[PDB]
């Protein structure tokens, strides 16, 4: 019954501010506390604060009171979280969750929003440059291997398919990596039979919407 | 022999059928006369458990006050669902009276007479009563007004102090008068409350030392609410049918807790209010002419503890409230219903 | 503060198996202990609240037990939908979690090495990639050798999630070098060490050779 839906992912520079919203439905909005949590990559859930929608009473975790504002719209049944002075370490997935307890507080969160990814970086948007990973020598293991190198792009994500989506078996697209330059990079590889390297042509389709950069790169052995 | 049970109670009062005052009119039809001379039976060698925060008596009183306020404090404009509701909004006579809550046949109320019982736990001195004491349905935030007092030391009440989402009821043992007035003779909504600073700062200091008792002698700090509606960021109450909002930042001045005169709190009478009964705002008529005045006993404080991770040696508290069920909890804590078998 | 510790941090599991994970507390907690399931990219899901009360809709095979400072989340007849991280919670304190991953037999990693493309070498930087395809367990070492000079701090690694079909992993290691630096050295190798190998594997290439 209860269902919370949050706003889309945010791309912010340092010092800027952000507003994450949380639309609720399917239950008495004012009879349930709404909590706000965040999870940085690799770390565990961290408590940001909560808000009692009846009159908007709030509370916060360590250091969040100075930069986070929690409000709600009792009529539209939507809760807001405004973060100011964004720091790079604010990068995380921010979650909106409801207390199962009608009226009282139990901290058992039975309804959750899908999450909102917020990234704080001084890196300006930039499209990737794609380089091939030419297949080598006839390798063993039962097959050969080739791929594409999507280097230097911001922000996430980037979509990589192979042969317009016809080659799905044995495709491995690695999670992106953040370089010291603030830009991301990844690679997509696929093992293909050693005998198909002469006939079949392999193509990786790279797509980076934030910079409107599409690239179809042909991966071929170098003679 | 008996067991904890929930049943429908009935009220008793000394309401006067000839009074225009709305509480008297409600209690005339809702309640029965008070027992001329009741008598409680002390239960010998009986230890009983009470939980003020899970007490069904609180729920029923909440229904009564909501009913009283909706039968007699109807506004000019109201937001029901999505439509606007126009209707008459005459001025009323408004002064809460004490209401007694009684058990029907086959039931009885157990009363915890432990001088310093905190509301949640066992009670070694128990008695049975047919009815409770006279409780005034005083609707307020931040400060509990016109209530009963702790019979010995100040008492900190909370279902669990670790849970920063749990309201804290500070039950005082000595009233601090608050004198709010909208004078007869510019802006007809400007008002103010006068409070004895010397007396208040002394009581507030005794509250800090009692909180230190519960928080490993950590430094106690008071701050104003960080956000929320005007009904909780300010002391909100009703006086002669008018809705008062008073700035309480001066009542939590940390420097003055170890400055001691008359504290004059800026107040305002608001016609547009966020209803505590449920949802929506309500619009009433401007204040009545003349000198509007209310002298009340501050008998308790509502606090919300900051969740500062406890890594710091401090512990900040802010005046809370809003959940009016807490107000009834501060008065029904010592009672609980049981069924006879 | 209530520090929450969950063990085991990582756990190898097999379908149909009974699983039980432990959550411990810094202080006596009573019974208001809550369990959650969390999968990547999705929102956590409440499984059990207050130790032993299973939320409506949760498969009956989930269970909870414990008291005071030790609490157990038990699943009988594990299924493919029960593979995820699991958090225990008290008040605002969530545990780091315990992640489940399907267990398979050992699998040696197919190793490949890719030199930089001549297109990238015109960009002033050179990316050498070492691919460790399909293997188990997850752990593995990757040493970058340039003319027998071990490279550390100039490589970034990335591993894929456990494959849903073969239950293996895959890894990439990207050695980033400057254009001029890459030219001055000739041999480039990446040594792979894994449980499913008798000895290390050194895939390599030589600059300016075919
Ligand atoms: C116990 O409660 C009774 C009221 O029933 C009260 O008179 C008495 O002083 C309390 N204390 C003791 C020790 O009985
Ligand atoms: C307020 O407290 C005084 C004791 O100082 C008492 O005489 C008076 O009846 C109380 N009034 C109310 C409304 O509680
Ligand atoms: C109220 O309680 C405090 C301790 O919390 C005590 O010091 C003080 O004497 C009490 N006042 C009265 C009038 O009993
Ligand atoms: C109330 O007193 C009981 C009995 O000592 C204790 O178990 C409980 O923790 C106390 N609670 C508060 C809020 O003081
Ligand atoms: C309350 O204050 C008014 C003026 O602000 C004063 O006339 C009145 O006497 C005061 N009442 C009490 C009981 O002190
Ligand atoms: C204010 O309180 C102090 C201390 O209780 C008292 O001495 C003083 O008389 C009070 N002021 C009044 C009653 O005007
Ligand atoms: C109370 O007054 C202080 C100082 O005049 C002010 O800073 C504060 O905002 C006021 N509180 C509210 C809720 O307006
Ligand atoms: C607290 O009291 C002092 C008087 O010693 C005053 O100067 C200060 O402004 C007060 N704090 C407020 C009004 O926030
Ligand atoms: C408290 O009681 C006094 C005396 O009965 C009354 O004048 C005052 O209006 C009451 N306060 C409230 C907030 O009802
Ligand atoms: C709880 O789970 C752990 C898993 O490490 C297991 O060893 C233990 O037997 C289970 N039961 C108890 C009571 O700890
Ligand atoms: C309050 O709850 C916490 C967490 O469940 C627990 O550690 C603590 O013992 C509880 N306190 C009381 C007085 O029950």
């Amino acid at each position: 019954r209860a269902h919370l839906v949050q706003s889309g992912t945010a791309m912010k520079k340092p010092g800027a501010s952000v507003r994450v919203s949380c639309q609720t439905s399917g239950y008495t909005f004012t009879a349930h506390i709404l909590f706000w949590f965040r999870q940085a990559p690799g770390r565990g859930l961290e408590w940001v604060g909560w808000i009692k929608p009846q009159y908007g009473a709030v509370n916060f975790g360590g250091g969040f009171r100075d930069r986070v504002t929690l409000t709600r719209d009792v009529y539209r049944e939507i809760a807001y979280m405004d973060i100011r002075g964004l720091k790079p370490d604010d990068t995380a997935v921010y979650y909106c969750a409801r207390d199962r307890s009608y009226g009282d507080s139990s901290w058992a969160l039975d309804a959750w929003g899908q999450g909102t990814t917020v990234v704080v970086s001084a890196a300006s948007t930039k499209g990737p440059s794609v380089f091939p990973l030419a297949p080598s020598k006839s390798t063993s293991g039962g097959t050969a291997a080739l791929g594409c190198l999507v280097k230097d792009y911001f922000p996430e994500p980037v979509t990589v398919s192979w042969n317009s989506g016809a080659l799905t078996s044995g495709v491995h697209t690695f999670p992106a990596v953040l370089q010291s330059s603030g830009l991301y990079s990844l690679s997509s590889v696929v093992t293909v039979p050693s005998s198909s390297l002469g006939t079949q042509t392999y193509i990786c389709n790279v797509n980076h919407k934030p910079s409107n950069t599409k690239v179809d790169k042909k991966v071929e052995p170098k003679s | 022999v008996w067991k904890d049970a929930d049943t429908t109670l009935f009220c008793a009062s000394d309401a006067k059928a000839h009074e225009t005052e709305v509480h008297n009119v409600w209690a005339t039809h809702a309640c029965v006369p008070t027992d001329p001379n009741p008598q409680e039976i002390h239960l010998e060698n009986v230890t009983e458990n009470f939980n003020m925060w899970k007490n069904n008596m609180v729920e029923q009183m909440q229904e009564d006050v909501i009913s009283l306020w909706d039968q007699s404090l109807q506004p000019c404009v109201k937001l029901t669902g999505g439509s606007v509701i126009k209707q008459a909004c005459p001025k009323i006579s408004f002064d809460p009276i004490p209401i007694h809550y009684c058990t029907p046949a086959g039931y009885v109320i157990l009363k915890c007479n432990d001088k310093n019982f905190n509301g949640t736990g066992p009670c070694k001195n128990v008695s049975s009563v047919q009815c409770t004491h006279g409780i005034k349905p005083v609707v307020s935030t931040q400060l509990l007004l016109n209530g009963s007092l702790a019979e010995e030391e100040i008492i900190i009440r909370s279902e669990n102090l670790t849970n920063n989402a749990k309201t804290i009821i500070v039950h005082l043992n000595k009233s601090v008068e608050i004198n709010c007035t909208r004078p007869s003779n510019g802006d007809i909504r400007k008002a103010y409350c006068e409070i004895n600073g010397t007396k208040w700062n002394k009581v507030l200091k005794q509250v800090t030392e009692k909180l230190k008792e519960h928080f490993n002698n950590k430094t106690i700090i008071f701050q104003p609410p960080s956000g929320g509606d005007l009904e909780i960021t300010m002391h909100h109450f009703n006086c002669r049918g008018e809705f008062f909002y008073c700035n309480t930042t001066q009542l939590f001045n940390n420097t003055c807790i170890g400055c001691n005169g008359t504290i004059t709190l800026p107040c305002k009478i608001k016609q547009i209010i966020n209803m505590w009964q449920g949802t929506g705002q309500a619009m009433y008529a401007p204040p009545i002419d003349g000198k509007i005045n209310c002298v009340s006993n501050i008998t308790g404080i509502l606090l919300t503890r900051d969740g500062g991770a406890n890594n710091t040696s401090n512990e900040t508290f802010r005046p809370g409230g809003g959940n009016i069920k807490d107000n009834w909890r501060s008065e029904l804590y010592k009672y609980k219903v049981v069924q006879i078998e | 503060y209530i520090h929450v510790t969950q063990s085991p941090s990582s756990l190898s599991v097999s379908i149909g198996d009974r699983v039980t994970i432990n959550c411990q507390t810094s202080q006596g907690v009573g019974s208001d202990l809550h369990w959650y399931q969390h999968k990547p990219g999705r929102a956590p899901k409440l499984l059990i609240h207050h130790t032993s009360s299973v939320e409506d809709g949760v498969p009956s095979r989930f269970s909870g037990s414990g008291f005071h400072t030790s609490f157990n989340l038990t699943i009988s007849d594990l299924q493919a939908d029960d593979i995820a991280t699991y958090y225990c919670q008290v008040l605002q304190f969530f545990g780091r979690g315990s992640r489940l991953h399907i267990k398979r037999t050992v699998a040696a990693p197919s190793v490949f090495i890719f030199p930089p493309s001549d297109e990238q070498l015109k960009s002033g930087t050179a990316s050498v990639v070492c691919l460790l395809n399909n293997f188990y367990p997850r752990e593995a070492k990757v040493q970058w050798k340039v003319d027998n000079a071990l490279q550390s701090g100039n490589s970034q690694e990335s591993v894929t999630e456990q494959d849903s079909k073969d239950s293996t992993y895959s890894l990439s290691s990207t050695l980033t070098l400057s254009k001029a630096d890459y030219e001055k050295h000739k041999v480039y190798a990446c040594e792979v060490t894994h449980q499913g190998l008798s000895s290390p594997v050194t895939k390599s290439f030589n600059r300016g050779e075919c």
